[PDB]
């Protein structure tokens, strides 16, 4: 089991029952965050001091402290195009779509 | 290697002063500094051992 | 059951940092715990992405994990310790205690 | 109240568009039954708008 890293995800919109609405692009790479938030946390991606504290704690004593999470810490847009609500087509920019980096916390 | 028994403690002391948290080097003597006599038993968990 | 904030007690003595923490001796920074399950509540500010993969964890559990319970605001405590260098210093610390959860 | 596996694809739709997050405490009340359309009444327990 690895730590804390940026791992694939791909994401299907016809899939997900979106084709309907979602003209284009059909599919993009999303990739998402998974593995172990154990001591040591890496100190060059700097995690909150919360989750310095509570790793610390968590290596103290895992059965009374639960570790921190691996999620992302910084994500970038798409646009997509797709059928508004209204029947309008928009071309628009969806902010924190795809995962650029991983963090503990 | 990083002793996490012996490193958990004093190691994150320094990071949550904010050191140790640049890569190779500026921060790298500050570092040292805050790990003291546990720099040669803990330089690897912050990736510091030069 | 859901991703919620619950207590945490925060006692350096007890992680070994009573020989540089003056004070406070304690104090409750709290954590963040719970399910990331869909509907995601909308209080819990989620982005674009965690719904997404919400949504797909939900369709396909076997093939897509669950977003994850953090905190996603933090407020700041004031700490008086030692540093490395023998000087006593007041500073005030962010990111200490948790304010609000949300799934990411 | 709401149905996950017949809510999921259609809920997270107007999500995603920036609906269905205001509370009744009401102004996005109407734009979200909108993109809901005929799953309103299947999936309005989901968003706590009935
Ligand atoms: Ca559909
Ligand atoms: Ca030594
Ligand atoms: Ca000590």
């Amino acid at each position: 089991k690895a730590r804390c890293s940026r791992k694939a995800l791909h994401v299907n919109f016809k899939d997900m029952g979106w084709d309907d609405w979602i003209i284009a692009p059909l599919e993009y790479e999303a990739f998402h965050c998974e593995g172990l938030c154990e001591f040591p946390l890496r100190s060059h991606l700097e995690p909150t001091n919360h989750a310095v504290i509570q790793t610390l704690m968590n290596s103290m004593d895992p059965e009374s402290t639960p570790p921190t999470c691996c999620v992302p810490t910084r994500l970038s847009p798409i646009s997509i195009l797709f059928i508004d609500s209204a029947n309008n087509v928009v071309y628009k920019q969806y902010e924190d779509m795809v995962v650029e980096s991983c963090g503990c916390r | 290697g990083c002793n996490k028994a012996l490193c958990a403690s004093d190691v994150s002391k320094c990071l949550i002063q904010e050191l140790c948290q640049c890569r190779p080097c500026s921060c790298c003597k500050e570092c040292m500094l805050c790990l003291g006599a546990l720099w040669d038993e803990c330089c690897d968990c912050v990736g510091m051992c030069n």
